[PDB]
């Protein structure tokens, strides 16, 4: 049951800008079989298994680049630079003496 | 955005302790003068 | 437009302006489900009067029944594009004229035709200030109160040794009282205590007591008018621009009127897609409630008009506006399309900003500045901040009355 | 410098509680078994108002155990007092009053400007709106601006600076924005931005034409939508805004 | 001699000067001139230790966004490397004409 | 007057005026003093004002 | 504060052998560490306050 939803946010409207520019319509959807991508005995699901598989030509999303994906995929100039950060709770500040 | 002051600086030991550390270095060091004093009178 | 109720004879009350002028008066025929005669007058009608009189036309002024501004509600659960408010009054054929704060809007402008706007102004925010409440103990804040007694138990802790360092140190002394005095009048830079601790130990530990006394009081000094006073810092909101707004959070409340202007410039706009949200689940029936919300801390923000949330800083002076004006659209007298009446009304409101018609409604309305404006003056501390420290020299006298009694006593029993 | 404290506050300090306090200190003295000269009201005057006052000022201390406790207490309060007062005295002695000269356009200043001191010097840019309505409403006043006529809003906005010119009379929207874009933020415009004979800006359509319905409109959309807001920050801000 | 430390011991706050007025019209004078040294010396000291460094603010530019970066003039001098990126990015700039 | 006596009272004079210290005797003298008491002004204005 | 966040990436005219490889080894190179490592002894000195 194909139940539509709204779409929205930082990447969206990106797609919509290159939309307008290129001049091409799309169908967004999203996706069912996991999600982002792994190669799970050899095969690729979730945002980066459905271009895999030929189900869709683009996957705007959270995807980052990375060689494993990019072997298998053409990704574009990156829009947005990310990475892996730790996140943690602030420590309890200590005011040091002669101060 | 930039962190704006925080007022109302209730000034725990914490933030004085170093000051309450020379006030007992002061106690200790006379302390010693006193020692020292009393060395030097009965010697 | 202020509303009254009229007297048993069924005539406005005789009220007279500060110059000395009649206050022109209209009966209308508004509300309490029930419709009574009751008194009209302020900026609109005087306005009215001045447009009824050069463009040669009565009138029978009545408040709107559905209580609304106007709004476009195509409601599907009856499949009908309707105005409700004075819009759908004008429209309905209820009303040939709008003399109200019709703000000039795209949505109305299609349907109903406004005329040259009678008052430029804005939206802005109105907040309830920060009022700087006052302890009975301020004066004790700037310290925790665990270190108030390392410092009072430090003075004798240093008073015992530097009588002692003086006893037993091989050497006019320095007795236990002396000592004490020492020690307390250096922390409260106070002159009791005239006898400089002798010997060599007791006078380093003498003068780095004075130096630790001194950092103490520095410190307890250094920010002790911020406590008296206390206050928020800077303002609650500084327009449609701080993080703070821009999404809810379920601790400030923002709202305006329901079925108004505001409502349709915050829907239409796509960035503020989470301040709709929030503010229609508070959205207040009437500017008034929301005026009176914002005084019993109920409503943290109120955007409205700027020409009304103005004026309420000036009388009331607990509310202070706050934030620049944004949808930079004034007043107009609302008309139907065919209007027969349009060209001579907008002519007559040019005319009238230019003649100071408009100059000298503002004056005797609008301006009024009650209370005291907003500068960059420091605070001047009041009765209120500084009675805590009036009871601390009063509990001193009375200590000292009980106290009196028990050194006459001492002395008789010793 | 007195503006720190309320005048009902300095009142209590050194009306109220200052002379209770000394007082109290004479009190106290007076039936102290340990109570140089006798200690006397005057002194104990004396010393508390030199304990408000750091203590640097001589002072006759007491002799009694309890006066010097009481003592200690107006000391401590003299501690407060300094910590307050002193916390803004360079913030409420920095404060100044710039008065105008000026209030508005019905001035007398404006309205009859040779009965009085050396005459105001006030013109404006002719063949404008703003000339129009001072020549329908000021009678007497535009007759004088014409001794003063102006060639544009530069050549005016310079006539201030050196002296020439005293008040430049025009649109708020153009003065706003050379008041908002200036060097030094020097040139201010009267009353705050008070704005006489209010109108607006309008693009002068042809008379009876249908293209009025739809320009109105598309101006209203750009109200709505904040496009004039934007507009308004990249052209109409300046430094002194 | 004593009249003189005692107006130099009050305004500096050193006990230089024990001989405090005897009479009633000197006592006034001489308290009120302790308040009068005790304004003078806190506002000399309100602000001592900014006139010690010198630091002047509104120095460093909080960006692009800076209006005193938006319109030229001649004593704030701003500039970039020649045919280079930043060069192509500020001619392609609508805003950024001036 | 004494060395311990000088140096007790320039230091009580760095620390407000609070101690009960000895003055010299003297014009020279009580105007050294009064020299480093407005140097106590301004070490106390510099050290507390950020303290 | 930053604008015009656009990096640098070598550049190659369109047809390119190495294009692919290039990019390959500098993803690859980003995973391994190898450019922090860069970072650190040519860009991350710190010299004073
Ligand atoms: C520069 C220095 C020169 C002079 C130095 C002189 C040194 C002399 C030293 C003296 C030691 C004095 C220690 C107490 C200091 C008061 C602060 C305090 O306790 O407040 C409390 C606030 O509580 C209140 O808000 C209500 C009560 C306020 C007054 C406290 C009574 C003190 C009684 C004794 C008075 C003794 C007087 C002497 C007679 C023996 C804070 O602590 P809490 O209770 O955990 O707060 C609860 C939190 N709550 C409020 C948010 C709910
Ligand atoms: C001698 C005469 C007094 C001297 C005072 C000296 C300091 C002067 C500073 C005064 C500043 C005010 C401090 C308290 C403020 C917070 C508390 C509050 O609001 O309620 C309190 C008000 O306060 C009092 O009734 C007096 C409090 C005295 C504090 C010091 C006592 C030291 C005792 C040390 C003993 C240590 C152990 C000794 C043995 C080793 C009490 O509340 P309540 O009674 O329920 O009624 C509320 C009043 N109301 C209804 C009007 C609102
Ligand atoms: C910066 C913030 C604050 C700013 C404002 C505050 C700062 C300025 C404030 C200055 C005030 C200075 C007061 C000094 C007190 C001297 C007392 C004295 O000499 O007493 C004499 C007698 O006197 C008495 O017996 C009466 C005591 C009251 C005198 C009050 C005078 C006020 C004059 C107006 C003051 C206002 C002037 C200021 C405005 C123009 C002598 O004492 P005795 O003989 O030892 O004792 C008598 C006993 N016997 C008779 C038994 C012997
Ligand atoms: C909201 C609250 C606000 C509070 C604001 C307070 C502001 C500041 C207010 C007041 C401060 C000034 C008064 C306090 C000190 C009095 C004593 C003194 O100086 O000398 C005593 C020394 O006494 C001794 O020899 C015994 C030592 C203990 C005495 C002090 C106990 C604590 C007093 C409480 C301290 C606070 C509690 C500390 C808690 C850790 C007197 O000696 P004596 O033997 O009686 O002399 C007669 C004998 N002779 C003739 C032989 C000489
Ligand atoms: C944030 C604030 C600033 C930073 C903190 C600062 C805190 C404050 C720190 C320190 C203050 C210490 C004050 C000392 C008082 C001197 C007077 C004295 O001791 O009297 C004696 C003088 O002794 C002598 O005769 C020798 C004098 C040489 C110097 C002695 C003191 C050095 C101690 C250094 C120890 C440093 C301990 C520091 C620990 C931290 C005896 O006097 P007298 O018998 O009359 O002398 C006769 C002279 N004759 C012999 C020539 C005849
Ligand atoms: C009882 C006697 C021994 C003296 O203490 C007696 C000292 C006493 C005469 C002084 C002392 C302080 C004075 C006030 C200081 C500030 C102001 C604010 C200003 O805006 C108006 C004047 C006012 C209120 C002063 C009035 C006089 C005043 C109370
Ligand atoms: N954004 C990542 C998933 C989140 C993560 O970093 O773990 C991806 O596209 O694979």
């Amino acid at each position: 049951g194909y139940i539509k939803k709204c779409c929205k946010g930082f990447c969206i409207d990106i797609l919509k800008k290159i939309s307008k520019s290129v001049k091409f319509t799309y169908d967004l959807y999203l996706v069912t079989n996991g999600k982002h991508g792994k190669k799970i005995n050899g095969t690729w699901n979730g945002m980066i298994g459905e271009v895999v598989m030929k189900r869709a030509y683009m996957a705007v999303g959270s995807l980052t680049i990375n060689e494993e994906r990019s072997e298998v995929v053409d990704f574009s100039v990156p829009f947005i630079e990310t990475g892996i950060s730790v996140m943690v709770s602030r420590s309890n500040g200590t005011v040091s003496p002669s101060a | 955005n930039e962190k704006n002051e925080v007022m109302s600086s209730q000034l725990d030991i914490d933030n004085m302790a170093g000051v309450f550390y020379m006030l007992g270095a002061a106690m200790a060091l006379s302390l010693i003068t006193f020692i020292s004093e009393h060395l030097f009178y009965w010697q | 437009v202020y509303v009254k109720p009229t007297l048993s004879d069924g005539t406005c009350k005789e009220e007279f302006t500060v110059n000395g002028d009649p206050v022109k008066k209209v009966i209308c025929t508004g509300p309490n489900r029930h419709t009574v005669p009751q008194c009209c007058y302020g900026f609109c009608i005087d306005l009215l009067i001045k447009l009824a009189r050069t463009m040669n036309f009565t009138y029978e002024v009545h408040l709107v029944a559905d209580g609304k501004f106007g709004t476009q509600e195509r409601v599907n659960n009856s499949n009908k594009k309707e105005w409700n408010g004075m819009m759908g009054e004008l429209l309905s054929g209820q009303a040939d004229m709008i003399v109200a704060p019709l703000t000039i809007n795209n949505e109305r402008a299609q349907y109903i035709e406004f005329s040259k706007p009678f008052k430029y102004q804005g939206l802005t925010i109105l907040v309830k200030k920060e009022i700087p409440r006052s302890t009975l103990d301020s004066f004790m804040q700037p310290f925790q109160s665990t270190l108030w007694l390392l410092v009072g138990l430090s003075v004798h802790v240093v008073a015992v040794m530097l009588y002692l360092l003086d006893r037993f140190s091989p050497f006019d002394a320095l007795t236990l009282s002396s000592a004490m005095w020492f020690s307390w009048g250096v922390l409260l830079n106070s002159g009791i205590g005239e006898g400089a601790p002798r010997s060599f130990s007791a006078r380093i530990l003498g003068m780095v007591w004075a130096g630790f006394a001194m950092i103490i009081v520095a410190s307890y000094t250094a920010n002790l008018a911020a406590f008296l006073v206390l206050d928020r810092p800077e303002e609650r909101i500084t327009g449609i621009n701080d993080p703070r707004l821009r999404n809810p959070s379920d601790k400030f409340i923002y709202a305006t009127v329901k079925q108004s202007s505001v409502d349709i410039y915050f829907r239409r706009q796509v960035e503020l897609s989470t301040m709709y949200r929030h503010m229609e689940k508070h959205n207040y029936e009437s500017a008034a409630e929301a005026i009176q919300a914002v005084r019993d801390n109920k409503l943290h923000a109120f955007i409205w008009d700027s020409a009304v949330l103005e004026f309420e800083a000036s009388q009331k002076c607990d509310l202070v506006t706050t934030g620049e004006l944004f949808f930079r659209s004034g007043f107009g007298i609302g008309m139907r399309k065919d209007s027969p009446w349009k060209q001579n009304v907008s002519l007559s409101i040019l005319k009238s900003h230019e003649n100071g018609f408009m100059e000298d409604l503002d004056k005797t309305w609008v301006r009024y500045q009650e209370c005291d404006s907003r500068s960059n003056a420091p605070a001047t501390l009041t009765f209120e901040n500084m009675a805590g420290v009036f009871m601390l020299v009063a509990g001193g006298i009375v200590a000292g009355i009980f106290l009196i009694f028990i050194e006459i006593a001492y002395k008789r029993h010793k | 410098f007195l503006e720190p404290f309320s005048a009902d506050v300095w009142v209590m300090m050194f009306v109220m509680l200052l002379i209770v306090s000394a007082v109290a200190v004479f009190v106290f003295e007076y039936f102290s078994p340990v109570g140089g000269p006798s200690f006397t009201i005057g002194k104990a005057i004396w010393l508390l108002w030199g304990l408000v006052f750091n203590n640097s000022v001589p002072v006759q201390n007491p002799k009694g155990t309890t006066s010097k406790i009481m003592v200690s207490v107006w000391a401590f309060f003299a501690v407060i007092f300094l910590a307050s007062y002193t916390a803004n005295l360079a913030a409420f002695m920095i404060q100044e009053e710039y008065v105008d000269q000026v209030s508005g356009l019905s001035d007398k200043k404006f309205q009859r400007p040779n009965d009085f001191s050396p005459p105001f010097r006030f013109g404006t840019v002719p063949n404008g709106s703003t000339e129009r309505n001072i020549r329908n409403n000021y009678a007497e006043m535009h007759a004088y601006m014409g001794k003063f006529n102006q060639r544009g809003v530069d050549d005016a906005l310079l006539s201030l600076k050196t002296g020439k010119l005293d008040a430049f009379i025009y649109d708020a929207a153009v003065l706003n924005y050379m008041a908002g874009r200036d060097e030094g933020c020097k040139l201010v415009t009267i009353g705050s931005g008070k704005v006489f004979a209010s109108t607006g800006y309008g693009i002068a359509i042809q008379k009876d034409s249908g293209w009025k319905r739809q320009v109105d409109l598309a101006i209203l959309q750009l109200f709505g939508d904040g496009e004039m807001e934007e507009l308004e920050a990249l052209w109409l801000t300046g430094i002194c805004h």
